[PDB]
């Protein structure tokens, strides 16, 4: 199975109002050819960065997005992989945990 | 004590709308520190450390051994389809190659190349033999195992590329050798009459770190993962019987902590 | 520092 092992994740833990990076990290895929997007309410967010394509001992490849943001409460941050692997775009919520 | 520089390389026939079809990267002791593409055509520095301690040859020699890296992937992309019988589609050639010191002071060095994401011919310096994975590796194992390429890549991987690996971590020891402690959060969730703890490690330096779930004194891992700052992730969640929550601890085994921490939920 | 490689 050469489908993205996509991980959605804060660099801090989360606090309302606190200034944060949302990342979102996919691996173990292959071919390399992929699309990831940080989305905040179903809408792509700004100021996303996006890793240089690398891989993994095993020759699968990975790529950390991530993106400056302040959490809201009451919306819903998540990121959308594509990948010709899958069957459809996949969207991998974000848990805020607080 | 152990340390490892790493580069690797990625050729690709369909990167993707307005990505570069040739990727290379380095790392020291897992930290990305330089990079080209076929877009920009230049390697450039990553870190801090790196630029502070090269100069303008330094980076003009990197980039001309990425230029011509990069052009014998371009012929050898066609080189292998043709070879394979293929006429169009999604292929990619990648190869890894650095060396490592071990704390015992012997020293590892590797070559290897992957065509489509398998194995395709790997390189055994202390022998100076290549093993071919398939069939359309032997040619390449004929032309590689003559002429002065394979004396100069164990030559390389043995004495130039440890020489730059010591360098290297002389530049970077103060970042390289820095304790960053993690922000553990606990976090718990409900569904289909199974509660799910979760221990989230944030911002660690460096990567080596053990958080495990302890009931009273089959867990799930996404395994170390980056974030965008050089510090690390990982999560680890259990499996639990609802109202059992009390019974469980997590701990956390890191070199920034002197102590392991115990968390609850 | 980075070591090319050779042709197929």
């Amino acid at each position: 199975d050469l489908t993205p092992k996509v991980q959605v994740y804060s660099r801090f833990p989360a606090s309302a109002g606190t200034k944060n990076v949302l990342n979102c990290f996919a691996a173990g895929f292959h071919p390399p050819k992929i699309s990831i997007t940080l989305m905040k309410d179903g809408v792509p967010m700004e100021g996303a960065q996006y890793s240089d394509m690398s891989f993994n001992d095993d020759w699968t490849f990975q790529r950390l997005v991530h993106a400056d943001f302040t959490p809201s409460s009451g919306s819903t941050y998540a990121c959308k992989v594509e990948h010709e692997t899958l069957k459809e775009p996949q969207v991998y919520k974000w848990d805020p945990e607080f | 004590e152990l340390h490892t520089l790493r580069y690797i390389s990625t050729a690709m026939t369909d990167p993707g709308p307005g990505q570069p079809w040739f990727v290379d990267v380095g790392y020291v002791d897992g930290e990305l520190f330089t990079h080209y593409n076929s877009t920009a055509r230049r390697a450039v520095p990553r870190t801090e450390w790196i630029a502070a301690n090269t100069d303008q040859q330094y980076w003009d020699s990197e980039t001309q051994t990425s230029q011509r890296s990069e052009q014998i992937d371009r012929d050898g992309l066609g080189i292998l389809q043709r070879r394979y019988n293929q006429t169009g589609g999604s292929h990619t050639v990648q190869w890894m190659y650095g060396c490592d010191i071990l704390e015992d002071g012997t020293i590892r060095g590797y070559r290897q190349y992957a065509y489509d994401g398998r194995d395709f011919i790997a390189f055994d310096k202390g022998t100076m033999t290549f093993t071919a994975a398939v069939p359309e590796a032997v040619p390449t194992k004929r032309k590689w195992e003559e002429g002065d390429y394979a004396e100069g890549l164990k030559q390389y991987l043995e004495e130039t590329c440890v020489e730059w690996l010591r360098r290297y971590v002389e530049y970077g020891k103060a970042e390289l050798g820095r304790r960053e402690r993690p922000e553990v959060r606990v976090w718990g969730k409900e569904a289909d009459g199974i509660l799910t703890l979760s221990c989230r490690a944030h911002g660690f330096y460096p990567r080596p770190i053990a958080v495990s779930w302890l009931k009273d004194g089959d867990a799930q891992s996404g395994g170390i993962v980056p974030n965008g700052d050089g510090t690390y992730h990982t999560w680890v969640t259990i499996d639990a019987q609802p109202g059992d929550g009390d019974k469980y601890q997590c701990r956390v085994e890191h070199a920034s902590l002197p102590q392991p921490g115990l968390y609850s939920w | 520092r980075r070591r090319e490689q050779t042709d197929y």
